[PDB]
């Protein structure tokens, strides 16, 4: 539902 | 619900098979790990068709990967989706095929067929309601053709009431990469007409014209060529996995497009194809898609549709649209080209529609075509067979492994018999 | 206490029932959940919903239809979609594999293994009804399940229930547009059942309802979800006499006596009027003397036939909404003075009139407009045999080359039934010519 | 381009339209779509019921405020729009004295209720 | 800008570094659209 | 109870009809939307709008107009204009590509596609009328669609509707100003229809209205938006006895008998009076005894002819507004005492009168002034022998060397029709001289 | 709703057409990006006539760009409005014609004719109602006049009843830039008389004198001459895309000005053409442009109207104006000039008035003339052809490519017949 990237 | 067993054999099939499972893992949102990451809940409702539930919610594909050389295994397991296949499904020997039909069917293939047939029995009874069989191989190879048609003969002795979905890469005239390829072609197609129900023929030369003209690719590598086959590959089983307005299963396509037990050789197609230069200039609309399907340039086999007659056509659609526009241009193209089709079969074209288009696209379609223009694909190999048989060239590799010379006679007899039936029913 | 039992078979019959059962919940003010809140008029009207909904004592209302499909991929969207809580969980009967567009699979091989579930749920439903009137079966002649699973069901429901009527609403192939390929076979093999074990089969096609939505409702691209809402209005117009009160009502036994003069001539038409969008309702006024002339014109017929070439045999007019019987009788005398409407010599009186006191109800978000009246016309005529001539033309040049035959005999049939079913419509078109001639 | 090949008879830019007095109309130009990537990629999955070709959006005057801009202008740019301009500003009031009617149909022919056979009953006042 | 450049190149593909620059622009377009997609999808 | 049907053909008829329907709505008080504001049954006069409008159940009013054209570039201006809501969306008939100044294109190739939809609305509109009296068809002689399409439109009404009048209003080619170059060819083909299927066809040219606008109306630059308002007042004066009650009322048949003396003489000339601006009306008094003398001025007639070269047959003067019936009587006696006004000896009486108490109402933004009374003259003269003589000389020179013939023979119309229609107009010129000579 | 196809052939016709697509995109408010940046909804009312709308509201032209030298297309795509075309419609070869008529019609164009008819068939069977074509070329070279008239002959055979609107730039005596130029026109007119609905004649000499005296332009380069032609190019079809008081399409214009099947060559013009200084000193009224309309200096060809007779005259006006002014101003001109106009055709003027002018001007008009002044141009070319042909000069290139000597004599017969037709009615 959310975003995460390195 | 309804489950499909996938068999992969040969060098050509094993590369396409990694590209098979590349597409529908993205369609169903399956990671290389095996965990489902997606956004819609419609993808999980039919996931047993292609994947098996395992421990910890990880899915493993129901595919059997067989090759007599471990070299092709080292490529598929080290690829993008190489870590998803089951470690026990990899069955391999140690001696290469050597592009011989004898090393795959009579001498070396006989020892490994018990190992192959045991794993599929562990997979067939793992399915709840088995639907059909999907095999992918190359007729011009040694272990794709020699061992691919051996599995057809053994399995059809076990499951008589099933359906066969084979996808064969046929030989090409100018891009001939084997000197023994006309031998391995005729010795495979002789058993293909007997113990199958539909044979989907694909050629390499016709896929180069699609990349050169429709896509305008500067470097048409094998990573993009096999992906273009994969779109038609996952379009034939669209309605077994997704809801639709008019669902069509594989036995429904079988009754529609098979008038006689030996007129069952088809062609494939993929409808929404555009280039990078003309992305902003073409319109993704059903009348524009419909004309694209009936292009002579958009067929995957090196036989022009105009020099033959279309017996029966099927068109599996995807995406959301009104039904009558699909029902109109599939009728207009029948009336405006009446000399192309035949006169004794009303309603040559079969229409099917789904509800979910693929990712990264608006709508989609899939072309499946029966025609009398498949004569030129089989006469062109028969002429290669007769010129080499009269000089007995390269026959010592075949008589030296345990086959008589008379076996070449019925193989040439049946292929002249097969194209006789196409011409008699013209 | 006047009940009806409806059976939806195949992909077509189930898909209409999604839009068919849309209307019956809306007419009686009943939610998709299955309850009735404060929409009830007390002191009466309890038999208006007792024709289609049965009242479970907890307050839930469960429908009285059976949905059968050998392919699980259609019922699974009903079981998970909008109406999961409405239907009873045992009225949704499914199989294992589809009929694959084949009459042989739907009637012998896989159509036999599930008929004991299908027939016994009918017996569990028919015991609840105090008064049983007949059957309202919805399927398609061109399908595999529709041709298959209706044929042996009618062979077995006609021995369990002898004298009960059988009203059929089927989808016939159109002259030009046709989706499947084996349709000249599955249409021919179904009709051997219908002449002996079916009393009155109402028949429609797809092409003649595409173009009705084109220039009447001004929608250029209709969809299957638009066709099924229009068919869902006619069946609720036919059933409307059991539900509500009127000047004079026409029930199930009434209009079969008025429309079946011979044991084998029982194939009528259907016509609904007025079919307009919301924008045309304000401009052109809707009168009793006008909506009845729309029914008799060849453009508004929902089957691709020319009524002018044929000769009418019997009719029935079923008016709803604010209708005065003086207006109808003046409108009928207009019809009899037209030379384009031709009747046979042996039928001097041919018009049967029923009136109801309920205006039509429109679905929210629909295409049709709010009309203060309605009319439905159920016409027996001799022009149906023209539509069956062109489908007979499809069979003869296809059977001459023995095409598509090995898919049939390999499942358990015999080839001899192909010649037997062809000679049946040789005698049937012989019958319509022998009857329609003047004496 | 070469300077010899360049000429200044007609240099047309990507035309930002001037203040509305300078245009032939009183209307500034439409801003349109500001992102070409959005215009290319964010198409519509849906289809409309009433338009037959998805190529031609404005098939039959679909969503065009032509008459609205005609009434926004004091006089139209079309000669065919002259006729209905000044209806909202009337000169003489209407004359309604000499108008035909149906007093025969209004007085003689009645609908129903048969007043002769029933007593006057409730709410009857002698005239 | 990458789209304007790519449509600004000519119709010939015969030259080797012309082909190289067309392929490099195509690869940049694919990576660019992948970037925009993985930004836009999650929100 | 009395009604008329209005059909508008070609660009000339339709754009005149845009001026007709704006005059009619202001006369009854109906907005262009179609809803009467506050005049429902109070001050209503439910027959006042009945000859031209149709009342709906909601309250909207629908005209009797059927706009038909072979171009979309004319009809789509009222679909987007002010009057999109007044008309019915099936009345607005739109083609795809024009006859394009060709009689044979609008009669033989293009027109036959659309007529079955034109007549189907004539049948639909005529059944709503209680009693039908006549048609109001507007066209022009010069063009291809205005000549080709209405020529075979009238022959279908002549064989379907027998005893109904057909009041046709035609724009005639002027002797000097002319737009098309094939106009002498089109009118020769047009008049074959008018001699058989027409009952009263009024002819009007463009050049005479130009001069009336120059010296009477005092307009420096006359416009096509001002010609059509003047034509629309005359057609509103012909049908004045149907909307309104007067001293002596003339319906459609009554002035048909006393204007048409022979079956081949049915081409009268219309004239309106007084046509003045608002500048000069203070300085000029208006009386009955002089507004009728303005009718017989040689410079006021709306057809470029010299009446002093011809002799009269019959006249009809339809007075409106505050007109005393004695003042007309003294005015007629003034006319026959004038030596220049010549009458045939076989018509001792020639003047038919008509009075109505409804004064004219000028539209806002118009140039016509407010007058107490106005008179409309319908004269059947012999002066139009010269108007047909000059056009026959136009056709004779172009046909002598076969000019513009290879387009007409390309559609299929055989060359003998040019000689067949030319000798008919030769027979039409001799019919005036057969009856115009005294006994 | 009503449609016309556009085609561009030859180097001269391509850049004129490239100026055309810049002109109408301004009147319809279309940016070079492809978006609609305009102010009126009357532009979008009939915009489909020349444009195909792509999805998302981007508009592309209906144009086919064909030549033999791909360097010309590189200039057009680098142009101001060159980014809107369709690269799938782009047809080009590899070997230039070298200004040879036999190369474009028989040697090179026979192998390219299959690819140019397949792309015009894509835009025409996606149409609703098709009126005709607009092909721009020149009669001076081997590329524009060789295969430019070949596309006319192929389409008219396969479309029997349509309209052809070609725009040929005519060779000139003084400004000849080709030494074989009379040989190009004589072979080109052989099919232009028979197979063409109408042809506009444009002369490079008359375009100079308009720019020299009426415009008083200092530098009349090729960028301004095409803009001078393109104003008349957009003026002929204002009755199709814009509402007007008196509507008349091209077939109405076709039947008005063509009395005989072989006389269909029109002399065009533009109306508000002035200098920079005298704009303050003039008056824009409809009687004023009529004196400007009939100026012999304003004609776009070096055919003196005072040396012949007028058959049929047309005038398409634009903007608002009183229609009685138009009828009197082109009736008085026939009365005060009677000997010049023909005597066996009365009412020589066709009137057309639209209600929207080109932008930046109050009102505008377009002149189309069909006069007998053209016969001096035809006898000019035929005389120069006669001197070259009797010496067997420059026949060495054509004859070795398949050309016979009988066709040049036949072409001279077809020219001299057409000269006799015009003087027959004088
Ligand atoms: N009008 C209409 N026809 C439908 C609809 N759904 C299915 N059909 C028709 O059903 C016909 C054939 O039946 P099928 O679509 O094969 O479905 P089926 O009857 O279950 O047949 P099988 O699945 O093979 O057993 C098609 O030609 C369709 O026209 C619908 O919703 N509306
Ligand atoms: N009174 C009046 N006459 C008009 C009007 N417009 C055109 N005309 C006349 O109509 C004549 C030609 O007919 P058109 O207007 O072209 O219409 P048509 O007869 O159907 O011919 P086409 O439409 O070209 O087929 C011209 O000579 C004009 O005099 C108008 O608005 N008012
Ligand atoms: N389309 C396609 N064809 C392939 C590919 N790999 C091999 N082939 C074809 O397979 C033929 C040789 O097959 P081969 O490797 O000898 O098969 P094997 O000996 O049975 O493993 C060649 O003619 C190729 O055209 C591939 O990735 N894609
Ligand atoms: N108006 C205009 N005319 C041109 C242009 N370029 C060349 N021409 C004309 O074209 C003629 C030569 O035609 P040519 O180029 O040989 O035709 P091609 O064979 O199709 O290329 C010359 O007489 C020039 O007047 C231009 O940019 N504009
Ligand atoms: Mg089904
Ligand atoms: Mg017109």
């Amino acid at each position: 539902q959310v975003t995460i990237i390195p | 619900m309804r489950e499909i067993v996938h068999l992969q054999a040969g060098q050509c099939g094993n590369q396409i098979g990694a590209k098979f499972w590349e597409v529908i893992s993205d369609e169903h949102g399956i990671d290389p790990t095996g965990t489902y990451h997606g956004d819609s809940d419609l993808q999980l409702e039919r996931i047993n068709v292609y994947y098996n539930e395992a421990t910890g919610g990880k899915y493993v594909p129901r595919a059997v990967l067989v090759d007599l050389e471990p070299g092709t295994m080292d490529s598929v397991r080290s690829g993008p989706f190489g870590q998803i296949f089951r470690p026990d499904n990899f069955v391999f020997g140690q001696s290469g095929a050597g592009n011989n039909w004898a090393k795959g069917h009579y001498t070396e293939g006989a020892e490994l067929v018990d190992s192959v047939l045991d794993v599929v029995r562990k997979e067939a009874e793992s399915c709840d309601c088995l639907q059909g069989f999907q095999l992918t191989h190359s007729l011009g190879g040694g272990t794709g053709s020699g061992m691919g048609t051996l599995l057809i003969s053994k399995i059809r002795e076990e499951y008589p009431d099933r359906i066969m979905n084979t996808f064969s890469v046929v030989p090409s005239p100018k891009v001939s990469d084997t000197v023994v390829e006309p031998y391995n072609a005729t010795l495979s197609v002789h058993q293909l007409v007997e113990n199958t129900d539909e044979t989907y023929c694909i050629d390499n030369e016709a896929l180069y014209d699609i990349c050169f003209r429709t896509l305008k690719l500067t470097t048409p590598t094998y990573g993009d060529l096999n992906h273009l086959v994969s779109a038609t590959m996952s379009g034939v089983t669209t309605c077994l996995r997704f809801p639709g307005q008019l669902n069509a299963d594989l036995r429904k396509l079988a009754v529609n497009m098979v008038p006689f037990p030996r007129l069952h050789f088809f062609m494939p197609g993929f409808a929404p194809l555009t280039s990078r230069g003309s992305q902003q200039y073409r319109a993704l609309t059903v009348p524009e898609l419909t004309q694209q399907m009936f292009d002579a340039k958009n067929m995957m086999a090196a036989c022009d549709p105009r020099h033959g007659r279309y017996l029966t056509v099927a068109a599996v659609f995807r995406g959301r649209m009104s039904m009558k526009e699909v029902d109109e241009q599939m009728l207009n193209v029948q009336n405006k080209n009446s000399s192309y089709f035949v006169e004794w079969i009303p309603n040559n074209v079969k229409t099917a529609v789904c509800d979910i288009p693929p990712r990264g696209l608006k709508m989609s379609a899939t072309f499946i075509g029966n025609s009398t223009a498949i004569q030129e694909l089989f006469k062109r190999i028969s002429e290669q067979f007769t010129a080499m048989f009269r000089r007995k060239a390269f026959l010592h590799w075949y008589t030296g492994e345990g086959m008589d010379e008379m076996e070449f006679t019925e193989a040439e007899s049946n292929m002249n018999d097969l194209v006789s039936e196409y011409q008699q029913y013209q | 206490m006047r009940e009806c039992i409806s059976i939806h078979v195949g992909q077509a019959g189930v898909q209409i029932g999604n839009a068919c059962w849309e209307l019956y919940c809306l007419e009686h003010g009943i939610q998709p959940d299955g309850q009735m809140p404060s929409d009830k008029t007390i002191g009466g009207g309890d038999d208006s919903f007792n024709t289609f909904f049965s009242e479970t004592g907890a307050g839930k209302h469960v429908p009285r239809a059976v949905f059968v499909d050998l392919e699980p991929t259609v019922i699974d969207e009903v079981r998970t979609g909008t109406y999961r809580q409405l239907f009873h969980p045992e009225q949704l009967i499914t199989g294992k594999e589809d009929a694959a567009n084949n009459y042989a699979r739907g009637h012998y091989t896989i159509g036999k293994e599930i008929i004991d579930l299908v027939l016994d749920r009918i017996r569990k439903l028919a015991d609840q009804c105090t008064g049983l009137q007949g059957f309202l079966v919805f399927h398609s002649f061109g399908g595999g399940t529709g041709s298959g699973f209706t044929s042996l069901l009618m062979e077995r429901l006609s021995v369990d229930y002898g004298k009960k009527s059988k009203l059929e609403f089927s989808i016939y192939p159109a002259p030009q547009v046709s989706t499947a390929v084996v349709e000249p076979y599955n249409s021919i093999l179904t009709t051997h059942t219908t002449l002996e074990h079916s009393d009155c089969a109402f028949m429609v096609d797809n092409e003649a309802i595409y173009d009705i939505c084109r220039r009447n409702l001004d929608i250029e691209r209709p969809t299957y979800t638009n066709l099924n809402r229009l068919i869902g209005q006619i069946v609720s117009s036919i059933t409307a006499s059991l539900r509500f009160d009127g000047a004079l009502n026409v029930d199930l036994t009434e209009f079969q006596t008025n429309l079946v003069p011979y044991p084998r001539i029982h194939f009528p038409l259907a016509t609904y009027a007025p079919v307009i969008s919301a924008e045309k309702a304000y401009h052109e006024q809707l009168s009793v003397a006008e909506i009845t002339n729309a029914c008799f014109e060849p453009a508004n017929q929902m089957v691709k036939c020319d009524p002018r070439h044929g000769k009418y045999m019997a009719c029935c007019l079923l008016y709803r909404g604010d209708v005065v019987p003086k207006d109808v009788n003046a409108a009928i005398a207009t019809i009899k003075t037209k030379r384009t409407i031709q009747f046979v010599d042996w039928c001097p009186t041919g018009f049967k009139v029923g009136i109801n006191y309920q205006p039509p109800t429109v679905v929210p978000g629909g295409d049709l407009a709010k009309v203060q009246r309605a009319v439905c016309m159920l016409s027996n005529t001799t022009a149906i045999a023209e539509a069956w001539a062109r489908l007979d033309h499809k069979f003869d040049l296809m059977y001459a080359k023995r095409a598509f035959v090995h898919w049939y005999v390999g499942e358990g049939m015999e080839e001899g039934e192909f010649s037997e079913a062809r000679e049946d419509m040789a005698a049937l078109e012989k019958d319509y010519e022998e009857v329609g001639v003047d004496s | 381009p070469p300077v010899s090949a360049q000429s200044a008879f007609s240099y047309i830019p990507p035309r930002r339209l001037d203040p509305k007095e300078h245009s032939y109309y009183y209307r500034p130009a439409r801003t349109g779509i500001i992102s070409l990537y959005d215009c290319i990629f964010k198409r519509r999955l849906d289809y409309d019921q009433k338009l037959h070709r998805d190529d031609r959006e404005h098939a039959k005057s679909l969503g065009l405020h032509v008459n609205e801009e005609e009434q926004e202008r004091p006089v139209g740019v079309l000669t065919s729009s002259v006729y209905g301009k000044r209806i909202n500003q009337p000169i003489e009031p209407l004359n309604r004295d000499f108008g035909r009617a149906n007093h025969v149909q209004a007085d003689f022919y009645r609908k129903n209720d048969i007043p002769s056979l029933k007593e006057p009953g409730f709410g009857h006042i002698a005239p | 800008e990458v789209h304007k450049e790519f449509q600004s190149l000519s119709v010939f593909i015969d030259s080797i570094p012309k082909k190289i620059r067309k392929q490099r622009l195509e690869e940049e377009m694919k990576q660019l659209e992948h970037d925009i997609g993985i930004i836009e999808k999650h929100k």
